[PDB]
């Protein structure tokens, strides 16, 4: 019980070819945090796919191999701010919220000692990391019932919002720069408009609750348990006089009764209307009358 | 809520592709074994009452001292605890058993059970004791057919493999 | 901490202490035991395995050797 | 995620009780309509990627302006994302299709697909056009009278299951805007 | 080789668990469908090389010009290698129908297809009026059970939607 | 994290001197005070898991809505949930009761509590009566005066670190509302 | 991961061949010897944990050195890793039973679990002891021959599906030795 | 938009360090390079109406059945579609010819083509036999200077090894 159980990735040891396309699959996922990666962009982190499937080279490390590679660099790393670079490297890979200031800022004043490269093996080669899942799984929706700060389900649940919903803030990057048209903004940069956690991270208080709610697995007690009840008939007979449509502008009155009738007529006509694919397969007999002439084209 | 088309749903969705044949194949079996769950549940809305009364009161009488001091069901109110808790029991039993997965048992009833009976002192094994109760009583042709009885059967089993 | 060769050369903890996550058969199978062989001194044994690995680790069939 | 299966659970739940004969008699009315359901999912499987290409291209003609330039479906990339999301909305409608319940769908993807089509500027009502297109296309397969397919299953009536459909889409196309 | 049973195994062991009856209701459905499957390979294994001469010989029907220079099949080897490839994918609309998942299908003759028709200038639009063709060929009932003759058609329908 | 020696060292960083004679004066009465704040952190201890019991059992008596169906702590996971998080609102207690200063609690774990539980639909006011429980329970375990429970030291005063402790608890309940 | 229909398809493609009458032939054998496999599978699931429980006390039993001090089997946490092991070799066994085709627990769970063993000083002769009290209580169960069960099924042979778990068991205890 | 000076300042960056002599010699020669890619793009931008149509024109020439039915456009609206297409293409060699690296291009145009051109059933060797087209034509010196000529070609040339 942390409601992880509710929650479903597989990731199985790796046992054919089928196990080694959902675990590749499920890992860029991961990576790059739902992001769309194209034929080239799958093209790019393509050496550590080979050193995978060989088995050559373990999981975590596949892992590393994709966030090296330009195009998650480009994403998450460069059009970033560098606050954005520190709460996304980790979130796609350790998959949590950073807890504190202190935290944030030993990684950044490791970006300015070092940048990018020696971040990303700080991220991999953590402890957390290794004990969190180590060779093992691929990273996903961490919950574990003992937190170190209650804050950390909660910024993490922020970061994560809605499991349909995706990083990239176009119009909230598109006000800031001084764009009259979003969609006028280069879309393989996105992922940089303001550190959402920011606030939060250095003052340590208040975190929202309406974005929380959003990332919460849907439960199957409370909140569909709401959601539909529409039963019984208060009379046995009761005769409404709606409405249907025959067009925008031509409206029928009917009771349920006489537009029930009205449908079965129109099946009665469907038939009637779906006659005609016999006169199409019919004409393409035509079509062997036409090579019949080629036949006759080839004994002259 | 495990089930056939939970199960291939989730893993559909997890290869994010669309349902080949073979979740068509799960869910054609689904609504083969369909009828003899449902027959079982039937029954099962049929006499629970008495089911859960033989069921309790087998419980006491394998173990006298829960009635004791103080320690357990010493009361009518946690007798009536007791029928209430069966009660819960065999309505997940019916909920599992229309559903075919041992899902919405599994989440609602068995999920971190241990935690809460080892908590509140609660031995499991008077629940052994009443669950094998109804398992050795079940009818063989007398009720409910065998792939209604067997289903019944084995929706216990899982309850008392999860149990202890 | 400790620098991740080390961790590389070092021994597989227990489970109940040194680490939460149930570990499979493949990283037993990948790093292990990890100790290299002296210099033999007779015909007979010489060409039968390397005296050591640099930079790698094997696990469990150095046991055996 | 719910099966109408469990969508009767939960119902019986929030009831508090047992099953009861009438919902089990509607759930009859599911198994003995269920392979007609399948056979549906089977429809709507077999010409996927066709009604995509051709939903997809039919909202690119309604209004020029997508590909205009500056507009979403101008570029190249932004265009395969388009064919990709026009993709997956089909694949959770056919899951709704095989399950039943619309609740797999209302909580997998229908929520924050509006927040994060307005967090892009993605324009809302040429979604739910084509959310129309998918939605017409796919109950033509449904009863098979696309014109240039025609499967070969004994005649009955599958029209609640059509209607079943179709409330599918119009909650999604409802459910974008 | 996603199946019934791989797809509700590699799921059980995925939860870690023993297999509920769920599983045993998918499998249940595999050996429903099992015999409409199995007639409709009996079949396809009775007369595949009239099927494969119908359908090359529509495919070039279709398109004239990949016997025109020096861009395609214009030697009698490469027409070879034409009803060698069809060969292969009846061989494995075979596999898959006797499997009853479109596995063996997708792991060795899906899986990268793309890359390869792309790369050796092979259009798949010829493959698509090879099986479009075969398709409207067969007989609805005569030459399978009714269940059979959807069976091999939502095979070759999964083809066709992975190649373009 | 603060003790409270490090409390009173970020209040002469803030006056910016050093500690002089009032602080290390009133440090020495907690230093001196210290062997009964250890005592009375092995009897909340040396009873936790038996007062979490008590506590949440009485919290479902006060009010049976809670296992109503329906309610949270209607289920079996919810309720093992329950006491957890009884558990472990306990364990922070307990931290504090070592420090001498709320703010180890304060930064863990009373902060973004309320808009977590006001995000699950918990009921506040029932958490509030279940440490309001562990607050009176925790002080009768404090001044031996449970009705199963003697310990056996030497009479003394300590009824500033009791009104020590139910400020901890007062500050959780307060802060959970 | 093989299915038995999956093991014949690659027998075929190594014959790189179609499938032919006599493997289909076998397989419909296997189809309609498939329903004692599923009772069979709710046999040895029905009794897991009791196999489990009785398999391994029986191991401590038949030799006590284990429980002696300094053994494998002597802690409380190496006793409950004991269990859970016993638990998952009883789980890809069962697995093995409902896919007729040993190449799922081959590739799974057989696969470096002797030099694991090896690599952590546990006796293999001991876990092979323990494989095959699972074996026998197995077709036990499968015979309907254990003395505290007793099964309401119409009798028949399945002789053949009995030495088909006991081959799974004896691949089991001879890979691991 | 891989160029140059995108390059050194993402990688300096990536470093963290100040840019050192390196990327200064870097940008250097993109200031050498840059005449012969301007008067490429000045020529390109005067005759680029009469290089799609060449450029279409041969692509119906080498290949007919794009007209023949529902295989390729066979309306002049999709042949509109094709001079779009085409003036998109040596719109996008104009932008990465003005910037020297192929990155425009490849962000704008590359990325992702080949399941649009897989998808809307566009094959992608009547686009080479267009550019190949383009490609053959150049007269190198006294069509433009020879080393624009180089450019073009190269930039071309990376769009062919691009497509297919
Ligand atoms: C960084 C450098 C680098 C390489 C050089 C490759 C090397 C390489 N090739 C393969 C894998 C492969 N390589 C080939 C290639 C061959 N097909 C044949 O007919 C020929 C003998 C040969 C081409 C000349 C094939 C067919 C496979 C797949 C083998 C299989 O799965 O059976 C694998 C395993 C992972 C995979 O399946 O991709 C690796 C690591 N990968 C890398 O990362
Ligand atoms: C009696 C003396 C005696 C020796 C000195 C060794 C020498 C030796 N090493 C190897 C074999 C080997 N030796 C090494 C060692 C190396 N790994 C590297 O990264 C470094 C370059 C280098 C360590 C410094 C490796 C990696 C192999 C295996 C090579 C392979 O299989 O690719 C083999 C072949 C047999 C085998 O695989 O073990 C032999 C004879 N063996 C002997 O009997
Ligand atoms: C594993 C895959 C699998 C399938 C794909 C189905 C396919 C299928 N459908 C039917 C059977 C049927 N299928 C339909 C469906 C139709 N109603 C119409 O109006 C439309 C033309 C069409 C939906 C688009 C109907 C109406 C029947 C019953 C026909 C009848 O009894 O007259 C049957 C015969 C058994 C039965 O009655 O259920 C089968 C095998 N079954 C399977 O096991
Ligand atoms: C689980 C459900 C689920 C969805 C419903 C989608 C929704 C979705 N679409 C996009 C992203 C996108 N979606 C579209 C689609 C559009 N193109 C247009 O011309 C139309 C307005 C519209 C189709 C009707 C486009 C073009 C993008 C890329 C936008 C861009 O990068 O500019 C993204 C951002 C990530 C990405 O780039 O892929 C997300 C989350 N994704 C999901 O995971
Ligand atoms: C297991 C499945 C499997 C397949 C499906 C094939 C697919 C395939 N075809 C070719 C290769 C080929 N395939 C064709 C076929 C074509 N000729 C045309 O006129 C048509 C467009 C088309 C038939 C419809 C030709 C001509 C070649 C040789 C191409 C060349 O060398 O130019 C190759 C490269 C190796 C080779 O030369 O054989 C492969 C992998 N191979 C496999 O292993
Ligand atoms: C394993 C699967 C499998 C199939 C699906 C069939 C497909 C198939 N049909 C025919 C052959 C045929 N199929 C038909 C059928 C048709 N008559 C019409 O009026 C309709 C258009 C259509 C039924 C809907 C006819 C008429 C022939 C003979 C054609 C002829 O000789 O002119 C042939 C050539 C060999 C023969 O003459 O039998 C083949 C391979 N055969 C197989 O082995
Ligand atoms: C570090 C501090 C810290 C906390 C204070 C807790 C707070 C907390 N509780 C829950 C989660 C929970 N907390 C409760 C508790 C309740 N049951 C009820 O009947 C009462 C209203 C209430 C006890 C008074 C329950 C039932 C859940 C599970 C809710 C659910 O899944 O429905 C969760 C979500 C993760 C999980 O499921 O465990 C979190 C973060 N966790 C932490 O890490
Ligand atoms: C390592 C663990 C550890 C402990 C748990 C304590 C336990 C402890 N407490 C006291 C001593 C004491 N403990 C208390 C505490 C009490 N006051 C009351 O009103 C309550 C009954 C109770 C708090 C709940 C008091 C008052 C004394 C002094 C008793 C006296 O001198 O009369 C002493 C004797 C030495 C001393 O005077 O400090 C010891 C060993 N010490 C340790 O080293
Ligand atoms: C979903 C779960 C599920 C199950 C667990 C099975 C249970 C089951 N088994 C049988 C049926 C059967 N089961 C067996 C099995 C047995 N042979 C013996 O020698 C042993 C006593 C025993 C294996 C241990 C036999 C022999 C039959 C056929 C009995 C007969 O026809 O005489 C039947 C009747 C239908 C049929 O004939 O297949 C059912 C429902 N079916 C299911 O759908
Ligand atoms: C998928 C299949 C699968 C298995 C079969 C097991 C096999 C297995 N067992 C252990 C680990 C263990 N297994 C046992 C079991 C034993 N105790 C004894 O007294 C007996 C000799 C024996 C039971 C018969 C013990 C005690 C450990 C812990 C050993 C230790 O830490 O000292 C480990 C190392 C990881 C861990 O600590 O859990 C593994 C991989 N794990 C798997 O994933
Ligand atoms: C920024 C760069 C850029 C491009 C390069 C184009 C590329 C492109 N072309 C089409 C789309 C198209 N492109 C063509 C063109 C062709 N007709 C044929 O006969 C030939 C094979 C080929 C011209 C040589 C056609 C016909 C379509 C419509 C395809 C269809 O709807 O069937 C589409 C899908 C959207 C649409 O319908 O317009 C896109 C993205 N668009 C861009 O934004
Ligand atoms: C000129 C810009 C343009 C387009 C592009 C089309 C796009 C289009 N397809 C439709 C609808 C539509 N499209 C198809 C799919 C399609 N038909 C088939 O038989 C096969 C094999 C297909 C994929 C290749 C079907 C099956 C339908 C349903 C109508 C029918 O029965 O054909 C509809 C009707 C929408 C509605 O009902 O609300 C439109 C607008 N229309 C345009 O004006
Ligand atoms: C009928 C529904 C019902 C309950 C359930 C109880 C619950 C309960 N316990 C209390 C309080 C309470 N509970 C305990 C813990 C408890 N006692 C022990 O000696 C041991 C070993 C325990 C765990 C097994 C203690 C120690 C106290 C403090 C009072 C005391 O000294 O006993 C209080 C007083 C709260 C307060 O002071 O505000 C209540 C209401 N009361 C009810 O009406
Ligand atoms: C004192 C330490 C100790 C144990 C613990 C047992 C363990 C044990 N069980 C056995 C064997 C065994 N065990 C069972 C299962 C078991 N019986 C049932 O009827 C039910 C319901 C069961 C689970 C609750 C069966 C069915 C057999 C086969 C013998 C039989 O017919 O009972 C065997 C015989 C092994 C063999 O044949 O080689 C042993 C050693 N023995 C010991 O000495």
């Amino acid at each position: 019980i942390t409601l992880d159980t509710l929650l479903y990735h597989p990731t199985p040891t790796i046992s054919g070819v089928e196990d080694k396309d959902l675990i590749c699959y499920s890992v860029w996922k991961q990576v790059f945090g739902n992001a769309y990666v194209m034929e080239s962009e799958r093209a790019d982190a393509y050496v550590p796919e080979s050193m995978f499937r060989a088995g050559q080279i373990p999981l975590r490390e596949f892992v590393r191999g994709v966030a090296l590679s330009a195009t998650y660099r480009r994403r998450f790393f460069e059009c970033c701010g560098p606050y954005r670079a520190v709460e996304l490297n980790f979130r796609h890979l350790l998959g949590r919220a950073p807890v504190s200031q202190k935290e944030v800022s030993e990684h950044i004043k490791l970006i300015a000692a070092k940048g990018f490269e020696a971040e990303i093996n700080s991220y991999i080669d953590s402890e957390e990391y290794e004990e969190a899942f180590g060779d093992d799984l691929v990273p996903y929706m961490r919950f574990k019932g003992t937190y170190t700060t209650c804050e950390e389900f909660n910024r993490m649940c922020t970061m994560y919002s809605a499991p349909g919903t995706t990083d990239k803030s176009l119009s909230i990057r598109a006000r800031t720069q001084g764009i009259e048209n979003p969609n006028h903004v280069l879309s393989l940069d996105g992922a940089g408009v303001p550190s959402k956690l920011v606030s939060i991270i250095a003052m340590g208080s208040h975190s929202s609750f309406v974005p929380v709610k959003r990332a919460l697995p849907s439960r199957p007690d409370l909140e569909f348990g709401q959601s539909t009840k529409a039963p019984a008939q208060v009379n046995e007979n009761a005769n409404p006089v709606s409405r249907v449509e025959v067009c925008m502008g031509s409206y029928m009155y009917l009771t349920a009764e006489e537009a029930a009738q009205y449908n079965t007529d129109v099946m009665e006509q469907d038939q009637i209307a779906s006659y005609a694919e016999t006169e199409i397969s019919e004409a393409e007999t035509e079509i062997a009358r036409l090579q019949a002439k080629i036949a006759e084209l080839n004994l002259i | 809520m495990k089930s056939v088309i939970t199960t291939t749903i989730s893993a559909a969705d997890a290869a994010g592709r669309f349902p080949s044949s073979s979740d068509l194949e799960s869910i054609q079996g689904n609504i083969q074994r369909a009828s003899a769950r449902l027959e079982a549940a039937e029954k099962l809305s049929g006499n629970h009452e008495a089911v859960v009364k033989e069921a309790g009161d087998a419980c006491f009488a394998k173990y006298s001292y829960l009635k004791n001091s103080g320690e357990a069901g010493d009361s009518q109110e946690k007798i009536n605890k007791c029928y209430r808790d069966v009660d819960h029991y065999m309505r997940l039993i019916n909920y599992s058993l229309v559903v075919g997965g041992t899902g919405p048992l599994d989440e609602w009833g068995i999920a971190g059970s241990r935690e809460v009976y080892r908590t509140l002192n609660l031995p499991g094994s008077a629940y052994i004791a009443s669950f094998t109760f109804t398992r050795d009583r079940l009818c063989v042709p007398r009720d409910m057919s065998s792939q209604a009885g067997v289903e019944f059967v084995a929706a216990l089993d899982y309850v008392i493999n999860s149990l202890s | 901490v400790v620098d991740p060769f080390q961790r590389k050369f070092q021994s597989i903890g227990k489970i109940g202490i040194d680490y939460s996550r149930p570990k499979k058969l493949a990283t037993y199978k990948r790093v292990g035991y990890s100790v290299g062989l002296d210099f033999p001194n007779a015909v007979s044994m010489a060409g039968h395995y390397s005296l050591t690995d640099c930079t790698r680790a094997g696990g469990a069939a150095k046991i055996l050797m | 995620m719910l099966d109408a299966f469990s969508r009767v659970v939960v119902n019986s739940d929030s009831k508090a009780a047992y099953v009861g004969g009438s919902d089990l008699q509607s759930l009859k009315t599911f198994i003995s309509d269920g392979n007609k359901r399948l056979d549906a999912v089977n429809c709507i499987v077999s010409n996927a990627s066709c009604i995509v290409s051709d939903a997809i291209s039919g909202m690119i003609c309604e209004n020029p302006g997508l590909i205009a330039p500056g507009g979403n479906c101008y570029t190249n990339r932004r265009m395969a994302a388009c064919l990709r999301d026009g993709e997956i909305i089909l694949r959770y409608v056919s899951y709704a299709l095989l399950a039943g319940d619309s609740s797999v769908l209302d909580d997998r993807c229908l929520n924050g697909l509006k927040e994060t089509y307005i967090a892009l500027g993605v324009p809302t009502a040429s979604t739910s056009r084509a959310v129309s297109i998918m939605k017409a296309a796919s109950t033509a397969f449904i009863m098979n009278t696309a014109s240039g397919r025609k499967i070969e299953i004994a005649a009955g009536d599958c029209q609640a299951l059509q209607s079943e459909a179709a409330a599918y889409f119009d909650k999604v196309g409802s459910a974008v805007d």
